């Protein structure tokens, strides 16, 4: 079952934003330009 | 006689960037940018109508690649490159804003 | 409008021959944080649901090794390394994704000894 | 050796939880885990996500055509207008992942934070802070003293009178 | 561990109210669920209720006619389901999770761990 | 009974402002309200609300027609715009009002924290911590002398060396 | 006279750092400037401004004509979405402006309350906390006992004896 | 209460400044208003003063010509009008708020309640 | 650029008899907080103005219980009960909603015994 | 002051490890950098290290072949430059920021002030 | 990717009389905080570089007054005033605006007596 169409496939996923065309169709996720924006799920980091 | 309070820790973590700092170390992260897909028209539960040689506006004045298409019903058209709408050489007028009228039409 | 579809609607097992039970969602189940919102159920006639996984993969405490899960995205398996006699009754997927739609259960899957 | 808490470093050694303690007396030393801080960290940042993952209702539909192309002049107000909102959406992209980063790591910093004042005002006048994220009590507490800071049941007045000649005496 | 009240019988068009007494909880911040299974039907997830807050997140099917309320005091949570008809006779569970778990994973589950033993409503003339 | 403060709960009994105190002495009991940091608290909350009633100047006239519609290219890109577009309205004032909830929320959140260490440096060693938003003063602490901390006029050296028999020794 | 500290108000003799400290012994007054709390807070300002000076690498072209006007209803489409576009961005820099303007104050005002529970922390039971920024020793301090408080190498247990006696009995 | 400084008599061109001591304000965080009244017409807002800060709103009438300043230890506030004309001549009013009110809703109000007497300004030759 | 327009622009009343003053506005005065910034001053031959309803509604501390006010929105309306010997002069409208174009007044009403 | 490891020769394929040993330093979190500078040609920006976290920035010439790492109890740096070529003959430095100045202007410098001695580095056969 | 331009690429000088050494950039070196992200650096034969000028205008510890440093936004010029038999060698200019381009430096340009 997809919902977001282009010209090379169908995109399925629950990331709110892609970078694979521009002029995909549907109900589809936010193009963006970068290809990497990491979302920090932990606290930082201090190590012993 | 003492207690103490702590968070923990990893190795090695990832690196996200912040307002005021870039490469900051977090403990763990996650793409929010998709990359991946899949390679093919996945339509369940729909009615998919694949013309193939056939051409969106041909099933309007019926060539003989579109025979079978000249009263299509649809939930999803798909149109390929090899499509064709005609058959004797000639062309429509406002051509696109047909081609966005049966796209939308349904059958 | 997340559908959950069970298969094989029914299986007839022997007790010393493995099993398996799928169930595959409509809407990816993987969330944003990298864990699979599936869970496994099992009731027994006449008694409340058993928790058996609880998130794809991770199994609850009382249960044995014996029931084990699998799968990621869409497409999900629990599976049985051996069936006992003590393991009929139905079996229950379960998806907790989004609360605002909600909770939904899948349709079942008698298992009985044959 | 000695322990230190969360202002100098962090433990690798906690495992089953985000936040925890870390306790020295006669009997050993000794690590729990705090699940109550815990969950309320995690509640926090799955909500977070859970905010990220709710897809539009909006369907888009095609306007260009890939095999046959469209007019000069309305091929171009087309790709002027796709790369103007463009610019919008990785803006905020952008913009939103740096500004939930700052949150997350803030939030999980005050959660630790609160636990830490918590403890503290536990042990009203029987401990004293060390500088380092510890507490150094000035009273006999065992394993099960030890345990009752744990699960908020720590009663003060029960060693005030013992650990008030240790502090301002001796 | 949760512990439900008795059966009960009641007509076309009143309300019932089930009770679901949570003994032994610490935590009293986890999300406790109503489900429900008609005979014969499979199990069906009525609603979700906070302890802390009173938040509730009802079905859409169950959307107006059911009212979820606790008592932290004596720790008894409450569920309300007016105008009833004859397709509202099933078993009513109340259902939350477990805790004093010592697993990572286990902070991410918010479902059902730990049920009640049932309470079968049967609405007739 | 007793009487507890912000930690615990919140009195249903304020009125007249956003944070107050409560005493309790041989006297009896009492409540009054803090007009200093409830008026400091709904500056900065007006003052948020004074930058969204701000109209735009920005005058957009009709490119459409509803009555005799216009050419199907044409009315395609008006209407593939007009919904790009409002998708980003869209994201902006659920992303603003969420935000500002969470800095309103934060807001009120610290003007009653910098009320307990306003207090908290009044009552220098007079007075120690209860746990749940009270102090306990160990002097005698009358109707008059109440009213003092109310009103940034205690002086801690009037009942230091009375405080301090009371807490070191007794 | 008396002196006061970050409560109150700001100095405009600290001309070589953010922060600092001020002391009085009996040898005088002095006035230092601290370096490392400076540096952090400077440090965060540059990386913020670090993330507004990097331009975008989206080439936009000509789409109207200055000199020889377009077509009337593709310049009214053109002149719609241009506008459109514009509302977006600025509202986006008068939003981002101003939040962080709300970031920048708020990360200079923390820094001096991190360099507040520094020095109360090092200064155990020796000191207390006067309530506008300054801390009231209760042993002799010399000017080389105040440059160890300076460079964070004070050690509370060479005068406990001695300011202890001076704050319970005294 | 507010008193102001006495009636004063100008020449166009010159430069008048008025005062006004808030006597009795231990909150001095309010909003104090500097009005105007021209013989025979209405009353004629000019601008508003903040004593935590010094922030000033001037009319865009007065925008330019208008400079207010406060000076907080003797708790005086003052307004100076340079290059005056013939219609300058009227009476200054000093205004802020009460203080001291139970309510919950003069909370939200910014405006004028306690006045000064007034100061009558002449400027002709 | 809010502009108060008040009428009837004079008013001769008789001691015992009920008036009423009415201000309309240009845009609207009611603020996101749910409050209509609209005030009520009454002005002597003499004497300073006195504030009488400082946000539509409410009453001053020195004022009988003859001044009401209602209205919100755009359209407001002072109300007196019962008209004494001590309430003539003149009574203004002044509005509050935004600053940095700033607090403007309405033109006046003159009350005078009849 | 910084005091760098002996001279060193290699063969092309092998990795060259250079030290810097930061003596005197209260701070450590300023920024230390590599440059190389070729016999006959001029200054070569490497790379960049944070001695608090160990966030390196490495430039595009230099990226992948270069791994920088720190050790902070004996207060050394170093710098592995791995796939030698004969082009890779060179002197390494590496500097830092003096610190302990009392300009304002200071602290808004992020680049070279203290520097090593160098490293002569040949690679031939 | 900024690109440093020196000039005059070599300078033959007297002892007694100043001299100019000039470096433009490609791109604004102007931050956001109001300064120019440009260094003066001085290396003799044999010798570390020395540093001159740290942000475009500013002397270093161990420099004499000799050495100036003017210019703003894209254009910049070194300046001795006086030239001593002790100010010979290649002069660099370097830039450090934005790290994740990094950090270059300029062609050179010697000095030498005459
Ligand atoms: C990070 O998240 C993933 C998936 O959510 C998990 O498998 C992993 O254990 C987490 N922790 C680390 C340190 O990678
Ligand atoms: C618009 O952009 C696309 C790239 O996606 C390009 O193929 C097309 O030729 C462009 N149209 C015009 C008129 O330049
Ligand atoms: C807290 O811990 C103490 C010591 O282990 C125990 O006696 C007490 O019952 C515990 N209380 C709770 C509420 O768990
Ligand atoms: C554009 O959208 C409107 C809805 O507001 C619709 O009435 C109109 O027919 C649409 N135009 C085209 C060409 O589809
Ligand atoms: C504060 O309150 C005390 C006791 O009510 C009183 O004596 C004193 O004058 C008050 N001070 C101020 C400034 O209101
Ligand atoms: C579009 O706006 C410009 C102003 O930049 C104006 O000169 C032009 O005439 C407008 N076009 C139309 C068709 O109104
Ligand atoms: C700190 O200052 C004291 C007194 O000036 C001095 O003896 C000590 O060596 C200093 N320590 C450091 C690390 O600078
Ligand atoms: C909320 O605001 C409204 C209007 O601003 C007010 O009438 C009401 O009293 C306020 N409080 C509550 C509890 O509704
Ligand atoms: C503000 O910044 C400018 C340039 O960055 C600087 O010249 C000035 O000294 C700074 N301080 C003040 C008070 O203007």
């Amino acid at each position: 079952e997809g919902d977001c169409y282009y010209s090379g496939g169908t995109i399925i996923s629950n990331l709110p934003f892609q970078n694979i065309d521009s002029r995909a169709v549907g109900k589809c996720p936010r193009y963006v330009k970068q290809r990497s924006l990491l979302l920090a799920t932990g606290m930082k980091n201090v190590p012993e | 006689d003492k207690i103490c309070l702590g968070h923990h820790a990893v190795s090695n973590g990832t690196k996200v960037n912040t307002l005021t700092e870039r490469g900051v170390e977090v403990v763990n992260a996650t793409e929010t940018v998709e990359r991946t897909n899949i390679p093919r028209i996945c339509s369940k539960g729909k009615r998919t109508v694949d013309l193939g040689q056939c051409g969106l506006l041909g099933t309007i004045t019926g060539p003989p690649q579109c025979d079978q298409f000249l009263e299509f019903s649809a939930d999803l058209i798909i149109e390929r490159r090899e499509g064709s709408d005609v058959c004797y050489p000639g062309k429509f007028v406002n051509e696109e804003a047909l081609r966005q009228i049966l796209r939308e039409s349904g059958g | 409008d997340i559908v959950m579809t069970q298969s094989p609607l029914s299986l007839s097992v022997t007790p010393g021959e493995p099993a398996s039970i799928s169930c595959r969602s409509s809407h990816s189940l993987l969330h944003l944080n990298g864990y699979n919102y599936l869970d496994w159920y099992l009731q027994k006639p006449g008694q409340s649901p058993q928790l058996l996984i609880y998130l794809g993969s991770n199994r609850a405490s009382g249960v044995p090794d014996r029931f084990s899960g699998s799968g990621s995205g869409t497409d999900f398996t629990l599976k049985i390394s051996r069936v006992e006699a003590e393991d009929v009754g139905i079996y229950y997927c379960m998806q907790a994704l989004r609360t605002p739609p909600g909770l939904t259960f899948g349709g079942g899957t008698k298992v009985d000894i044959k | 050796g000695a322990i230190a808490g969360f202002i100098e470093n962090g433990w690798e050694g906690l495992i089953d939880g985000w936040y925890g303690f870390r306790h020295q007396n006669a009997q050993g030393e000794g690590t729990a885990a705090d699940y109550k801080s815990t969950q309320s960290a995690i509640d926090q940042i799955t909500g977070k996500l859970n905010r990220l993952i709710e897809k539009t209702n909006q369907q888009f539909e095609l306007i260009d055509n890939e095999f046959t192309e469209v007019e000069k002049q309305i091929g171009n107000v087309i790709n002027w207008t796709r790369d103007s909102i463009t610019e919008v959406w990785s803006y905020n992209a952008e913009l939103l992942v740096a500004m939930e980063n700052q949150h997350t790591i803030d939030l999980a910093d005050s959660e630790m934070d609160k636990l830490y004042e918590r403890v503290k005002r536990q042990l009203r006048e029987n401990a004293e802070e060390d500088g380092t994220g510890c507490f150094e009590i000035f009273h006999k507490c065992d394993d099960d003293c030890m345990a009752s800071i744990r699960n908020n049941t720590y009663d003060h007045s029960k060693y005030r009178e013992e650990a008030m000649q240790n502090r301002i005496q001796i | 561990q949760l512990v439900q009240s008795g059966a009960e019988v009641k007509k076309p068009g009143a309300s019932v109210k089930v009770s679901c007494k949570a003994s032994g909880y610490t935590f009293t911040g986890y999300y406790l669920h109503w489900v429900r299974q008609a005979p014969g039907q499979g199990l069906e997830w009525m609603g979700r209720i906070n302890p802390d807050t009173g938040g509730t997140n009802y079905a859409q099917k169950f959307q107006g006619r059911v009212s979820m309320t606790r008592d932290m005091s004596i720790s008894t949570h409450y569920m309300e389901l007016s105008r009833l008809t004859s397709d509202d006779t099933a078993v009513y569970y109340c259902a939350t999770k477990r805790g004093a778990v010592t697993a990572m994973v286990y902070y991410y589950f918010y479902g059902m761990d730990v049920w009640g033993q049932g309470t079968t409503v049967t609405v007739s003339s």
